[PDB]
């Protein structure tokens, strides 16, 4: 009858919340931690990849930070496989926006498109919701720097500092004390590195399992420079922060 | 694809999905709205669990559907902005088809209709949101306030509140608001809305947002430096009397 | 285990030894502790030593069926140990680990509920890790101190090897620090196994003293067995 | 069945003892054994073998004339009337299994007694048919 | 003055101890006397010690006696019992020395089957049950009428139905309508909770049911109230692991006892359940269950009758509108109406008013029916029915 | 003997125990005269001698099985062949309940007494024998829930006049459902503090036994013990344990749990018509409960517990820090009264942690730094939440 094998993914609980997104919000906590700090001069995205070993390739390997546009970059926290489709759809939507308006897509539009994609599955279709939450960073002439976050529920809010993933509460509590409104990029970077050091489950902090994405604006005006910190430059900030 | 029916008539007559969506709304942030002679005020609160949320790019709880009609919701925030998008595109289509700016009644009927259809169509759970629609019809100065339930029932309210602890705000409005004698000024409406909120929000002047709707395409959003100004004299008049 | 015993003392022995202390700071006497870590690391040794020096009878129930079998009497629920333990006070109840908790995490919360109302008894429960446990146990107000027994470091391994090596005839000038530095991954009980195997190896050559190279043979055999049985 | 968790190994002792008594070294060939199960899909394959219970007589639901014969048999003691059409009653019952007809007779008698009649009629039998049947709820003639 | 107080307190204990000692846990009552010292007369008769033992094959006369575990003696009579009074299976009061059959005894019954016999007739009556007139009429016609006036059933020459189901949603009146029968009857009303028939050792439920039915057959007219037969009611099924086959064994023993190779013998039996769906179709078959009552949610008139019955007491304000209260409470089982009455009584107490008015009843019914709606049972169990 | 008023010294007090002695001596004189008038040869204390000599020694112990033809019975000792013992006059024929422990005579084996059980080998643990500690003052806030629990469980026992005059049977049972760590257990401790009734606690885990039979056996025993020691305030706690968990030690699995729950749902309501047995269950997950249990008429008033608000948080802080060796530097106003989410358990946990930390430094006084450190310590050791993301 094709009924007994159905799990009723989009069903309201007796008290009144969904159950599949409820467990997706638990699956999020079991993934690698990510951190996002909103600084006056730029935005720093950092994440600690999980399941690290000596045989893990680090030369050309980015699994938590992804590029959607020359100005906009995102951080993935959750199941990378499900995040891949969302990343591809976001890139397609951004390129279609450039097709339609010939102007850089604002971050809010892409954030809405991805939230709608998640909500469509959380609403109908009877399919499991995406178990991934994003951290959006970008720039424009509308509101300057922007730092949103996503959820499997498909809701997004603006944040001056966020950390989705494992030990979210500890990272948030650590960052809220040290967060001011006037850091440069370097202060935010060192704060994020200290937070990652104090929230990690291992003992030391080796450059292999840390990823960095920064947004900077220098002599050139109107265009920021997006640089994904490679391991050779990654090991540099470790001595600057004093962790070494 | 998915054709299985999700809303099934219970043996006692209610629809379990709709009455579960009622509770889903009951866990949302409190949103209240009152109307004067020529002013309608939509007051709302925000979650204070987490801090470090900026104001500029944070999505406003009260979303502008058109220049003359605005909407506020409560409950699940994810699903509500979908209704907002559908209402906006339907309003544009109505402008195209009837050469007339949309009316509050027609937009509320459309929102109730789409919620009803989702309670009707198979494979889709009902919306977990409850919406408040306020605004002024073209060439008319009368404020119209409408409430739409996830069950699909819509009604006009001189003053209605939704969300958590809505019973307290309802009973407060039942005695400090007169249906036959509405407040005559925007300041009085704002003061009533604010004093209604402190009955539940119990501190949180930072995360209390209020939108004032005026006729002739006038929709404003009072900032914090004015809301705390009202709160000053409200708390001054509270304890001394 | 230098720090670990340091908090274990002040959480277990200090209330029993000085109950008057836990009145001026106005805090309820801690009901019990939770010790975790890799198996074979001293989780029962640190409990037994404190229960011994504080002079408290050390009960080690590990299952209702085993308790009824050993005491040879019928019982419907586990609180029969509680009445029998109230007569002999102070006392410590120690429940080990290795369905949902097999009852070891059940009887833990069943005991913790009764002791909230029943009072000089403490419960120490040893587990392997801290996400297989029931959230009720992790709730604040219930079991208080979460003490870590990390796998011993090279200095800790050297200390354990020295402590267990003062039981057999040892040739002069055995560099135990070198042997422990060679011993990587092995923890706690493996050190005792290494020492016993070295003692056996000295016997195999019909000798009278234990040597450093027999220690090497023993540690090699222990490592081989430990890495083989992991399969 | 094979099981390592737990099992009903006690009853199986009696089952194998019955199997060995039915066939094996001891027969005596003078002790016929009847057995009236209800779920033949559960019985062990060994117990269904030949040598053991050989004839497997199938008891079907009564035929049309069979229902009339059953109703006639079970309406002897009661004070019936002389106008009861047994054929009509037998046709009224459809896939009625045995005791479901004795229940019909009992219910018809009970209804006749309740209404004060000194002897049952065809109407009482029809009312009993409606009482016993899956119309045990009855009532509510809404929307047919 | 405390110098007086000291011996004033001392005299209390001294005098009470003196009185207790002078006047002089395991006895009867000395003030009631009745413990006469004539017991030596009923004591010198060393025939009082009588070995109990179940008799066996009657050797044509010699009797084989099977003393539980002392021996398997073969014994003659003792001249105090007629030779035809002893038959196989009977329990004999065998004499201690030079064993003899002295006194036959009632058949051994398990103690655990004894307290399941109500001798404390409950405090309910048919007037209490409302909104169930037809169902109560059917229950009467099945259980009470055959014993009360069996002459009519002889005149019509019919056998009244023996066995009746009481299916329905929970908290509708099943246990209430069995308690009313227990009060208003004159026959023994052996009660059986479904869970009680689930022992630990294999096959003990079958013995439970067999001994219960033997005890019921011992009496002239008995009513059995197998209740929550949902416990031992599992439909026969196979899963490879032999799931809960002992409960199935008990259930088939019960089915055979109800209608097997031997008639029942005036043992009218009442069942009651909240989920009749999971009952094996063999039990539902007529012969062991004839009538299937349909205790269901009451209508408006039923609700009004329930309110009148449960508000016969209470200081209700005259002029209350019971029709309006009944209407503003749709699809609520009678237990919820009783709870509404209790809460209406309570709300007046909290306001210190000694009389509960209509405004109080409206608040109570709103709170109970609407507020306590998520914790409602009549919406899931209706599907099972 | 009666009670004595007043507490302190007073001449009227002396008169009171003078009346006590006067009446006591008068009873003694009456008993002495009555005995002396009686024919000692069959009176006085010779009855004791006759009872002892007829009783014989030693009195064996067996089990009663029937009362057929009173003055006759069938005892069943563990080793004897189940004699046809006769019942003597000394024993009380009202305590000879089938299944008791009778006292057979040694040789003739005639019942000469009933040995009451008086053991309670398992109930003694259950039976509340000393009030825990906290009174209703220790509970900060929760006034409505306290009022409801009082008028449901306390007033029917202490003050039945209101209910009998009003004409309503008291609400049978109360279930305390709510968020974990919010005082659902504290309120039970409070109602156990002031009580004139036995308080037999039980936890839902203990009803998940290992053997098939002893699932309903335990519940039947618990409710029988509650009935005999009337009134009773049985406090089945963690009632959701039967539903979830699915313990391996349970031989039956789900089916045995179902039978146990059926026996519970019967014993709560019953055909037996039990008397004054109030039932108070409390659970974290009201959702996973078969609605047969929570149906009205079994537990009527379902009290809801909610996480405390800011004023309730400050009240809890005040009551819990009342017994503090607090230095003035600590400010209670901004201590934990921050509106950044707490619970009834967090406020006490941080106090306990700070007290322990102050003990570690051997500082007899509590510092604001230690309180802040324990505050953040409790904050990190906190599984935050899951459903807020839906409405975040
Ligand atoms: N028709 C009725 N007349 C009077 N009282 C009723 C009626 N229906 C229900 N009640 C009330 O509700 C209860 C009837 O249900 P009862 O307590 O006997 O349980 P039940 O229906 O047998 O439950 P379950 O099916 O769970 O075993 C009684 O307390 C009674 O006062
Ligand atoms: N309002 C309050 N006033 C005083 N103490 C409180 C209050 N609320 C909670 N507590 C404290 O919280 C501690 C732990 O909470 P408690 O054990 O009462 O919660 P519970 O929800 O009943 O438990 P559980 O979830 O473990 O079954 C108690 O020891 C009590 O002292
Ligand atoms: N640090 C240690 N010092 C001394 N002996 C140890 C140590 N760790 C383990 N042991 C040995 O191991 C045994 C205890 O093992 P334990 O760590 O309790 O294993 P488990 O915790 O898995 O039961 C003791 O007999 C002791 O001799
Ligand atoms: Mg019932
Ligand atoms: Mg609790």
């Amino acid at each position: 009858g094709s009924r007994r094998y159905d799990s009723r993914t989009t069903i309201f609980s007796p008290e009144g919340r969904l159950y599949q997104v409820e467990y997706a919000l638990e699956s999020i906590s079991h993934a690698g931690t990510a951190i996002g700090i909103m600084a006056s001069d730029g935005i720093v995205l950092a994440a600690e990849r999980k399941v690290t070993s000596t045989l893990l390739e680090q030369d050309t390997s980015t699994e938590k930070l992804y590029k959607l546009n020359d100005k906009i970059a995102v951080a993935v926290a959750g199941l990378t496989a499900d995040a891949e489709i969302l990343i591809n759809t976001a890139r397609i939507h951004a390129q279609n926006y450039l097709k339609t308006y010939n102007e850089d897509i604002p971050v809010e539009i892409l954030v809405r498109r991805l939230s709608d994609i998640k909500q469509g599955y959380t609403q109908h279709g009877g399919l499991r919701p995406f178990g991934v939450s994003f951290i959006y960073a970008g720039y424009d002439d509308r509101y300057g720097y922007q730092l949103y976050t996503s959820n499997p529920s498909g809701n997004y809010t603006g944040w001056k500092a966020i950390s989705v993933g494992a030990n979210t509460s500890a990272a948030q509590t650590l960052l809220q004390m040290d967060y001011k409104d006037d850091m440069k990029v370097d202060d935010a970077i060192e704060l994020a590195l200290k937070t990652l050091s104090k929230t990690t489950d291992s003992s030391a902090l080796t450059y292999d399992r840390l990823e960095f994405a920064t947004i900077r604006k220098g002599a050139n005006d109107g265009e920021v420079y997006q640089k994904i910190f490679k391991p050779q430059e990654i090991k540099d900030i470790l001595v600057k922060t004093g962790i070494t | 694809g998915y054709d299985r029916a999700l809303s099934i008539f219970s043996p006692d007559g209610h629809i379990f999905q709709v009455e579960y969506a009622l509770e889903a709304v009951k866990r949302g942030t409190c949103a209240v709205g009152v109307k004067g002679k020529n002013c309608v005020v939509l007051g709302c609160e925000r979650r204070s669990t987490l801090k470090l949320q900026d104001t500029r790019i944070t999505p406003s709880k009260v979303s502008k559907i058109d220049s003359h009609v605005v909407l506020s919701f409560s409950g699940l925030n994810a699903d509500s902005r979908i209704l907002i998008e559908k209402a906006r595109v339907e309003a544009q289509s109505h402008r195209l088809t009837l050469e007339d700016p949309v009316t509050v009644e027609y937009l509320t009927r459309y929102v109730a209709g789409v919620q009803q259809r989702y309670t009707q169509s198979g494979g889709v759970r009902p919306f977990g949101v409850s919406t408040l629609i306020a605004g002024f019809d073209p060439r008319d100065d009368e404020p119209k306030l409408y409430q739409t339930e996830p069950s699909g029932i819509y009604s006009s309210w001189s003053a209605q509140t939704i969300g958590r602890n809505s019973k307290t705000v309802r009973e407060f409005l039942e005695k400090n608001y007169d249906r036959k004698e509405p407040p005559a000024t925007v300041e009085e409406c704002v003061k009533l809305t604010v004093r209604s909120l402190l009955e539940v929000v119990q501190t949180g002047a930072k995360n209390i947002e209020i939108t004032v709707v005026k006729p002739d395409s006038d929709i404003v959003a009072l900032s914090s430096e004015e809301i705390n100004q009202y709160v000053t004299q409200i708390e001054q008049e509270k304890q001394e009397q | 285990l230098t720090k670990q015993i340091k908090e274990i003392k002040e959480v277990i022995e200090l209330p029993v030894k000085h109950p008057e202390l836990f009145e001026s700071l106005g805090i309820a006497q801690p009901k019990g502790v939770i010790l975790y870590g890799p198996p074979g690391t001293g989780k029962t040794l640190l409990a037994r030593a404190v229960a011994h020096h504080t002079d408290c009878k050390f009960i080690r129930v590990s299952g209702a069926e085993l308790v009824q079998k050993y005491i040879g009497e019928g019982s419907r629920m586990v609180r029969e140990l509680f009445v029998m333990a109230r007569e002999h006070a102070p006392s410590i109840i120690f429940m080990d680990e290795i369905g949902s908790g097999g009852g070891d995490s059940e009887v833990q919360r069943t005991m913790l509920e009764l002791l909230n109302q029943l009072k000089n008894i403490k419960i120490i429960m040893a587990t392997n890790r801290l996400d297989i446990l029931d959230p009720a146990l992790l709730r604040p107000g219930r079991i208080d101190r979460k003490i870590e027994f990390p796998p011993p470091s090279v200095a800790a391994r050297a200390e354990i090897l020295r402590i267990h090596s003062r039981k057999m005839n040892l040739t002069r000038g055995i560099n135990l620090r070198k042997v422990a530095e060679k011993m990587n991954g092995c923890s706690g009980a493996d050190v005792k196994g290494v020492c016993t195997e070295a003692g056996m190896y000295a016997l195999r050559e019909r000798r009278i003293h234990v040597t450093q190279e027999d220690f090497e043979l023993a540690v090699g055999k222990v490592m081989n067995k430990n890495q083989e049985t992991a399969i | 069945f094979d099981s390592e968790k737990s099992g009903d190994r006690e009853v199986q002792r009696t089952m194998l003892e019955l199997l060995n008594q039915l066939d094996g070294f001891s027969s005596d060939d003078r002790v016929k054994v009847l057995a009236a199960t209800n779920r033949v899909d559960v019985l062990d394959p060994a117990l269904l073998r030949s040598g053991r219970l050989d004839r497997k007589i199938e008891f079907p639901l009564p035929s049309e004339d069979s229902r009339a014969q059953i109703l006639q048999i079970h309406s002897r003691k009661m004070t019936t009337d002389d106008d009861i059409n047994w054929q009509e009653l037998a046709r009224s019952t459809d896939e009625f299994n045995g005791a479901q007809l004795k229940a019909v007779t009992v219910e018809a008698g009970m209804i006749a007694l309740r209404n004060g009649q000194s002897s049952v009629k065809h109407e009482d039998f029809v009312e009993g048919i409606s009482e016993v049947q899956a119309r045990k709820s009855k009532s509510v003639s809404f929307y047919a | 003055y405390a110098a007086k107080l000291k011996q004033t307190e001392n005299d209390l204990k001294d005098i009470e101890a003196r009185i207790k000692e002078k006047a002089g846990s395991d006895t009867g009552l000395a003030p009631s006397h009745l413990w006469d010292i004539m017991g030596d007369r009923q004591r010198l008769g060393e025939e009082h010690p009588l070995q109990v033992a179940r008799c066996t094959k009657i050797i044509k006369a010699k009797y084989v006696i099977n003393l539980k575990q002392i021996a398997k003696f073969v014994v003659g009579l003792g001249e105090r019992v007629s030779p035809t009074d002893i038959e196989e299976g009977m329990r004999v009061g065998v004499d201690r020395s030079k064993y003899n059959i002295e006194l036959p005894l009632p058949p051994r019954i398990d103690p655990s089957v004894t307290m399941m016999t109500v001798e404390e007739k409950p405090d309910v009556t048919y007037s209490d049950v409302g909104g169930c007139k037809d169902q109560i009429e059917k229950l009467r016609e099945v259980v009470e009428l055959p014993l009360l006036s069996p002459e009519r059933f002889a005149t019509l020459g019919i056998d009244p139905p023996k066995g009746i189901l009481l299916y329905g949603p929970p908290g509708t009146g099943k246990t209430l309508c069995a308690r009313a029968v227990a009060n208003r009857t004159d026959a023994t009303f052996i009660r059986v909770i479904g869970s009680e028939l689930v022992q630990k050792y294999v096959g003990e439920g079958a013995r439970m049911v067999r001994e219960l039915f033997e005890m019921a057959r011992t009496k002239k007219a008995c009513i059995i109230f197998f209740d929550e037969i949902d416990a031992v009611g599992g439909a026969r099924f196979d899963d490879g692991a032999g799931g809960d086959n002992e409960v199935q064994r008990t259930m088939l023993e019960l089915i055979t006892q109800l209608d097997g190779f031997d008639p029942r013998g005036n043992i009218k039996v009442m069942f009651a359940t909240n989920r009749p769906n999971t009952l094996d179709p063999a039990l539902l078959r007529p012969g062991r269950i004839d009538r299937k009552v349909e205790f269901s949610l009451p209508d408006l008139e039923g609700r009004a009758n329930i309110f009148r019955i449960h508000s016969k007491s209470m200081s209700v304000e005259r002029g209350i509108r019971w029709e309006l209260i009944s209407r503003l409470c749709p699809n609520s089982t009678g237990a919820e109406l009783r709870s509404v009455c209790t809460e209406a009584g309570m709300f007046a107490i909290r306001a210190r008013r000694k009389v509960a008015t209509e405004k109080d009843f409206l608040k109570a019914v709103d709170k109970v029916i609407s507020g306590y709606k998520k914790f409602s049972s009549t919406s899931r169990y209706m599907q099972y029915n | 003997l009666p009670n004595i008023y007043p507490s302190t010294r007073c001449k009227l007090k002396l008169l009171r125990m003078e009346r006590i002695k006067d009446h006591l001596l008068l009873e003694e004189e009456f008993v002495s005269n009555s005995e002396i008038l009686k024919p000692f040869e069959k009176k006085q204390e010779e009855e004791k001698k006759q009872l002892e000599e007829i009783r014989g020694n030693p009195l064996s112990i067996g089990t009663l099985e029937e009362i057929i033809d009173d003055d006759h019975a069938i005892v069943t000792s563990p080793t004897m062949p189940d004699y046809y013992v006769s019942i003597l006059s000394f024993v009380d024929k009202e305590l000879l309940e089938p299944g008791c422990s009778v006292l057979l005579h040694h040789k003739t084996m005639s019942i000469v007494g009933v040995l009451q059980d008086d053991a309670d080998p398992m109930v003694s643990v259950m039976k509340m024998d000393k009030s825990p500690t906290e009174s209703y003052s220790d509970i900060g806030g929760l006034e409505s829930q306290i009022q409801e629990i009082k008028e449901s469980v306390e007033l029917p026992l202490t003050h039945p006049e209101l209910y009998e005059e009003m004409g309503i049977k008291p609400p049978k049972g109360v279930i305390l459902y709510g968020a974990p760590g919010t005082g659902k257990t504290l309120l039970a401790k409070a109602v156990a503090n002031q009580t004139s009734a036995t308080f037999l606690r039980i936890v839902g885990s203990e009803l998940i036994q290992k053997y098939l039979g002893d699932g309903p056996r335990l519940c039947r025993q618990i409710f029988k013990v509650a009935g005999e020691n009337a009134p009773s305030i049985v406090f089945i706690d963690e009632i959701d344990a039967i539903g979830t968990k699915r313990y391996d030690s349970n031989s039956g699995g789900e089916r045995e749990i179902q039978r146990t729950m059926l026996e519970l749902l019967n014993q709560l309501d019953g055909f037996d018509d039990r008397g004054d047995v109030k039932v108070i269950m409390a659970t974290n997950k009201i959702e996973t409960l078969d609605p047969a249990l929570i149906r009205p008429g079994r537990i009527d008033r379902k009290i809801l517990f909610e996480n405390p608000d800011l004023s309730t948080k400050k009240k809890i802080l005040g009551i819990h820090t009342s017994k503090m060796n607090l230095s003035e530097d600590v400010n209670l106003e901004t201590l934990v009264t921050t509106k950044d989410d707490l619970s009834g358990a967090d406020i006490q946990a941080m106090c306990t942690e700070a007290g322990l930390l102050a003990l570690r430094e051997r500082r007899m006084q509590v510092t604001a730094e230690d309180f802040k450190q324990a505050k953040e310590r409790v904050m990190k050791n906190k599984v935050e939440e899951n459903l807020e993301g839906l409405y975040l």
